[PDB]
């Protein structure tokens, strides 16, 4: 269960954030989205299952 | 069991605490997959109803005013000057508001513009986004290259097989780099361009541009560059407006558009002057002035 | 587990006493007159012989705005270097002191930038006075730059933050450096990376006015067209050492340092 | 306080770099942190096992004795699964690395991506690196959950 | 092992930028600290006192400072506590002399009627509260009851003493009649005769007058010497205008009471635009007499803030003469209506007045 959900949300996740209008990127701060795509991903990824 | 409810009830806790902070991380994750934006879709009919690939680019501006949140302030108001099919057009418009305009009108990026703006005749709207920018050339001001194959990084889209990519990278611009790249077209550029040039992306352009048909250009102005670029640019454009017959530049070196068909110049939210020649730009000193 | 975060530690032990007795600044006895006063000067990078620098003499005593110039990879960062004391020292008699050592300005080539607030990455732990921070960031043409920046001096500058380019960058070191108010001042190619000659000598002219208020040194190593001569002490060198430190008479007279 | 009395050749200072010595501060420290934790352990964990054997026999007898040295015997598998764990996890966290770096490099210049339409081509690249991670990740799980 | 407890000790990850977190920390709503409560009650908390038992060493005053149930808790447990303990002795006495056995013999027992420990009690009852029953004598037997009989009265004699004097301490208490004295709670900045001062009203609610009253006023602002000194809470004297310079004051109506500002006055530079909320200023104020009856000095304490000020507006006539004497109306007490008022500083109207009359 754990590794198909992070292996579905994480295309989910590339699929919104490639195909977000690029005004979105330039104002937000950058570091949100890839904290969120990084730090986050990890943690859904190798903690949770367990 | 009474000797084994003692820990039981902490380790309930600890993890439901740890769980409470990982369940906060796919909070976050979750918001930002509510971004419902970007709708990319076509509202007509595409397959023969708007240009299959734009050759004029001729601007019938219907009063187009750009603003992004359409509350705070315009970028463009009522900008439509009437585009020089046939001819380059070297725009040296203050960044302040000419960049914003042109961009929104070509790119159909900045969506809220009031009113309506189209390029290649037909309206922008009723073509697909992606298809829209996929037959147009662009150029930028800061170097944006990745690492990879350079044969797959010209035309990795359409995945081409012309082998001109490589005379391309070696004649327009960089000669020396093939060379210098001992793979030669199929080599991997190098940590997404470490020491080649500030202008490698412009020979990138300029293939895809050839390879995709793309009739119009935009230019955007350079930071630091040897003049024989701009040169080198000035002849691509002439090739690309007499046989693609449209160009335009965007800059505020006034001298790099003063050698060219026409001229326009925008100021404080909108469009200040617009001449079909050049004559004019050297007759209104405002504009040589402003360089020099 | 238990015993796997033993072995582990034993790793990280290992790894620790290694590193911990890795090479030493203070070795050649660094740790226990003219500023520039060096009589040999045969420096060395490699502990034990191979120099890379020697057959310095070259005596500078305060209020000697002495710029270094020569060839690409001709002594000039090594000997910036070499004078705070980072060399490691074979056969040389140097006796830095000033009116024991004092803070000594300095700068590099490379540009290194705090992961802080642009205002305090110009400060750089300093007392925060807005007299002299306006007067240095006017020289060195950041505002132009904070005219774009979202929080302006407030973003986070440098790498963990906002990305710049080094033009940027070249500018916001060559600030920090003005700002420390220091008695002397050891600049490293200011004009290389970013070469522009209205915001070089406006921070030039900026520089004039407060270093010669205090007589403090300002050593533009640097190879600039326009100050490749100055009225003031010069110095040139190549292949690791030093022809002469004083006027430019002597240069003519070589007819080969000559523009 | 090495590194402010560490000299910077490039003998030196050139192989340890800024990321080596920042691992250094963050693994080494960290590790050797959870080793003075756990001290403890390995001077008592041998007693309580002494001590829970000793008297488990005087309790019930031989099939006690055999019943832990069931868990005696089992505790070399279970060692191998602990380490196979690490290690497909560092196979993987490296590899996570490299499609990070990659995922960096593209939301980095989104604007000159979407102008030349080339959201394509970095999203399908992303995904295929995806799938080899996934794979390594595939190991992973399957090493866990023998673990429980 | 239940807890998620396995072979992760690295913790090595790179992490973006992060940047303004959602927090609950965009303003501060806690405002300015009163320096005394509307209602004396200081709100002042001491800190880091390195005790050495003074507090436990008055216990009198230590007792008169307690509520009354915790000081008749207090006084039930010294009672009971010595009654108890008490019965333990002589019940111990008994039972170690023999007399505690019954039977029909020769021995004589030393405190008559003792058969248990519950005969025990209440003769200890009796004895200290010196309600002696009678019906367990104390005889001649054995000396040692005569000692304990001698130590068992002169202790429950000092703890009646004693209690009796934190009663007639407690019962004196005034801290219950400082608490009828009433300031408004509003003071005003108004002009009379000319010269700006700072009105405020006083008044007495029963009957009982207070003995030698004495209106002191401190303003508290933090200083900052010409010389720098930093003083965190500075304490200026205030006059009141009276007209001997005196503080005595004798208060049956509710007066009105106002420091004329003059030219020594701390708030001599004060200017209405400047009262908001967090200016640091505060007005204490020092009622402070003996009551007719207990004979007891009380203070009243209240505090002024910058936004209790209230400046511009005099306080409402409340005195009136009706047929038999005067009348009080208490229900206009706290009116104010706004007064024709510059808006200058105090300094500000000095210089208005140093030109002005100079006419010539
Ligand atoms: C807790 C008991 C401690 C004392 C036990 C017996 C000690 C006998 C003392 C005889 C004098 C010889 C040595 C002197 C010791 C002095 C003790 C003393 O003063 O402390 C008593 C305390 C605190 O006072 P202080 O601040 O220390 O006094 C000033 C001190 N000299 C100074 O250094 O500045 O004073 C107080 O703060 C009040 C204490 C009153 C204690 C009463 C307890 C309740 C009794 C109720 C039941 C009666 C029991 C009757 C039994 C009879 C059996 C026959
Ligand atoms: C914010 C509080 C935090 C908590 C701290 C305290 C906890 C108290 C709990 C609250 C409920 C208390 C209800 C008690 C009811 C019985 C006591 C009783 O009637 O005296 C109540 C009152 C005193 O009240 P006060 O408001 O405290 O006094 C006002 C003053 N400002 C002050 O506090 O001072 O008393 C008087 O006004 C004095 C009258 C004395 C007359 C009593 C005679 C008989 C007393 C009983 C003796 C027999 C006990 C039997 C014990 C048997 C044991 C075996
Ligand atoms: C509210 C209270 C008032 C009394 C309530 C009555 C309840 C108890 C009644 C009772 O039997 O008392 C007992 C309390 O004796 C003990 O239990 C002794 C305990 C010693 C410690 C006492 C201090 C605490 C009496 O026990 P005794 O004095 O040992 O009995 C005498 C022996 N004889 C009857 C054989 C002669
Ligand atoms: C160590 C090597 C193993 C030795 C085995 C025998 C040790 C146990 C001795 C018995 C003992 O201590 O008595 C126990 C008292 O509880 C306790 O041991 C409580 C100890 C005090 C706790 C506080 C009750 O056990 P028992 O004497 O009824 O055992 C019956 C065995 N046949
Ligand atoms: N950081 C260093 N540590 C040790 N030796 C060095 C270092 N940098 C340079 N050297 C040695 O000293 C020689 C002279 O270096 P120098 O100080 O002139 O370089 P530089 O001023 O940084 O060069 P450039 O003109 O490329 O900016 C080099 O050729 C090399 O052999
Ligand atoms: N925190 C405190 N609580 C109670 N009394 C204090 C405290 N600090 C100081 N004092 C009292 O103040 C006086 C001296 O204070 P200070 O701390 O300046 O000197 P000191 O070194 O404690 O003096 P001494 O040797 O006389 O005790 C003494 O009477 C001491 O009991």
């Amino acid at each position: 269960t754990g590794l198909k959900v992070a292996k579905r949300l994480h295309r989910s996740l590339l699929n919104r954030i490639i195909l977000a209008p690029m005004r979105f990127f330039e104002t937000t701060p950058l570091g949100s989205i890839l904290n969120r795509f990084s730090s986050d991903c990890n943690t859904i990824d190798q903690h949770i299952p367990s | 069991y009474a000797l084994m409810v003692s820990n039981y009830l902490n380790w309930m806790v600890r993890n439901l605490a740890d769980m409470e902070i990982q369940l906060g991380a796919v909070k976050r994750i979750h918001a930002l997959l509510k971004t419902e934006a970007e709708s990319y879709e076509g509202l007509l009919a595409p397959s023969l109803i708007p240009k299959n690939w734009p050759d004029q680019g001729k601007i019938q501006i219907q009063n187009l005013s750009v603003r992004y949140d359409s509350s705070l302030k315009p970028v463009l108001k009522h900008v439509n000057t009437l585009i020089s099919p046939g001819q380059k057009i070297g725009i040296c418009g203050r960044t302040g508001s000419g960049k914003s305009s042109f961009s929104l009108a070509f790119f159909r990026m900045v969506d809220m513009f009031e009113g309506r703006i189209i390029i290649d005749g037909i309206d922008i709207a009723k073509l697909p986004l992606h298809t829209l920018r996929s037959r147009l050339s662009i150029i930028l001001q800061d170097p944006v290259l990745f690492s990879g194959t350079i044969r797959f990084n010209l035309d990795p889209e359409k995945k081409c097989s012309d082998s001109t990519l490589w005379e391309a990278l070696e004649i327009a611009q960089l000669k020396l780099v093939v060379k210098a790249l001992p793979g030669g077209l199929d080599a991997i550029i190098t940590e997404g361009g470490e020491n080649f040039s500030q202008g490698q992306r412009q020979l990138f352009c300029l293939a895809r541009a050839f390879v995709r048909k793309t009739s119009i250009f935009i230019m955007d102005e350079a930071t630091a560059s040897i003049d024989m670029a701009t040169e080198n640019i000035l002849q691509k454009v002439v090739m690309t407006a007499f046989a693609d017959r449209t160009v335009v530049t965007i800059a505020h070196r006034v001298h790099t558009i003063l050698s060219a068909d026409l001229v326009m110049v925008l100021k404080r939210g909108a469009i200040l002057e617009f001449d079909k020649p050049e004559t004019l730009l050297s007759q209104k000193d405002s504009v040589f002035a402003s360089f020099v | 587990s238990v015993v796997r975060s033993t072995v582990k530690a034993l790793v990280s032990v290992q790894k620790l006493s290694e590193f911990l007795s890795s090479a030493e600044i203070r070795e050649e006895q660094c740790a226990p007159n003219f500023c520039v006063q060096i009589i040999g000067g045969f420096f060395t990078w490699t502990p034990d012989g191979i120099p890379t620098l020697s057959n310095i003499t070259i005596r500078i005593p305060r209020g000697q705005l002495t710029m270094i110039v020569g060839q690409v990879g001709c002594g000039k960062s090594s000997l910036l270097l070499a004078t705070l004391g980072e060399m490691q020292k074979v056969s040389g008699a140097v006796f830095w002191n000033s009116n024991s050592r004092g803070p000594v300005a300095y700068a590099s080539q490379k540009p290194w930038l705090l992961n802080a607030t642009v205002e305090e990455n110009i400060t750089f732990e300093s007392p925060f006075n807005k007299q002299r921070y306006k007067m240095v960031i006017e020289a060195c043409s950041l505002q132009p730059d904070i005219d774009i920046l979202p929080h302006g001096d407030q973003t986070q500058i440098g790498e963990r933050g906002i990305n710049l380019s080094g033009g940027q960058r070249q500018r916001i070191s060559v600030a920090r450096a003005l700002y420390q108010q220091t008695n002397v001042v050891f600049l490293d190619d200011p004009f290389s990376a970013l070469d522009v000659h209205l915001s070089d000598h406006l921070m030039q002219a900026g520089i004039l006015e407060l270093l010669r208020d205090d007589k403090r040194t300002v050593v533009l190593v640097t190879h600039k067209l326009q100050y490749l001569p100055h009225a003031d002490w010069i110095i040139a060198m190549k292949d690791g050492t030093i022809q002469r430190e004083g006027t430019l008479k002597d240069f003519q007279r070589s007819e080969c340092q000559l523009f | 306080n090495k590194i402010m009395h560490m000299s910077t050749s490039n003998l030196s200072m050139g192989e340890m770099t800024a990321g080596q010595i920042c691992n250094l501060v963050a693994i080494d420290t960290n590790q050797l942190m959870w080793f003075f934790f756990l001290c403890p352990n390995l001077w008592t964990m041998p007693v309580q096992i002494i001590v829970g054997v000793i008297l488990l026999y005087y309790i019930l007898g031989v099939s006690a004795l055999i019943g832990a040295a069931v868990i005696i015997l089992l505790a070399p598998v279970q060692y191998f699964v602990a380490t196979k764990l690490s290690q497909a996890q560092r196979t993987t966290l490296e590899h996570s690395n490299e499609r990070l770096k990659q995922t960096n490099e593209m939301l980095r210049g989104m604007k000159l991506l979407k102008l030349y339409a080339w959201e394509s081509i970095f999203c399908s690249r992303v995904e295929v690196t995806r799938r080899k991670e996934m794979t390594s990740l595939r190991a992973f799980a399957v090493y866990t959950s023998i673990s429980i | 092992m239940l807890s998620r407890k396995g072979i992760i000790p690295e913790e090595y990850v790179l992490t973006r930028l992060a940047e303004d977190p959602t927090e609950p920390r965009y303003r501060t709503r806690e405002r300015r600290a009163r320096f005394v409560s509307k209602k004396g009650n200081c709100n002042v908390a001491h800190k880091n006192i390195r005790e050495q038992g003074r507090f436990l060493q008055d216990v009198f005053t230590t007792l008169v400072d307690l509520k009354w149930p915790h000081t008749l808790l207090i006084f039930t447990m010294s009672f009971l506590c010595s009654w108890l303990l008490f019965a333990m002795v002589w019940w111990l006495i008994a039972f170690a002399h023999g007399d505690l056995a019954p039977g029909e013999g020769t021995n004589v027992p030393c405190v008559t009627s003792i058969h248990s420990f519950s005969s025990a009690f209440l003769f200890s009852i009796e004895v200290q509260v010196t309600i002696g029953f009678g019906g367990r004598m104390v005889t001649e037997e054995c000396p040692l009851a005569i000692l304990i009989l001698i130590v068992q009265n002169i202790v429950g004699l000092m703890i009646n003493a004693i209690m009796l004097g934190c009663i007639f301490m407690k019962t004196a208490q005034a801290h219950r009649r400082a608490e009828t004295l009433i300031f408004s709670k509003h003071a005003v900045i108004t002009l009379r005769h000319g010269r700006l001062c700072f009105m405020l009203r006083v008044g007495d609610l029963r009957k009982s007058m207070i003995i030698s009253a004495t209106i002191h006023m401190q303003v508290v602002r933090k200083t900052t010497s010409p010389e720098g000194e930093v003083v965190p809470l500075h304490q200026v004297d205030i006059p009141m205008e009276n007209g001997v310079g005196g503080n005595s004051i004798f208060l049956v109506a509710p007066l009105i009471i106002y420091h004329v500002i003059d030219s020594n006055s701390p708030l001599y530079d004060l200017a209405p635009s400047d009262l908001h909320h967090h200016q640091d200023l505060e007005i204490i104020v020092i009622l402070e007499g003996v009551v007719e009856t207990t004979g007891i000095t009380t203070q009243a304490r209240t505090s002024y803030l910058a936004d209790e000020i209230l400046w511009g507006q005099r306080f409402v006539p409340i005195v009136a003469e009706e047929d038999g004497r005067y009348s009080v109306d208490y229900s206009k007490f706290g009116n104010t209506v706004k007064v024709p008022t510059p808006l200058c500083t105090a300094r500000q109207l000095d210089e208005d007045r140093s030109l002005l009359d100079a006419l010539t």
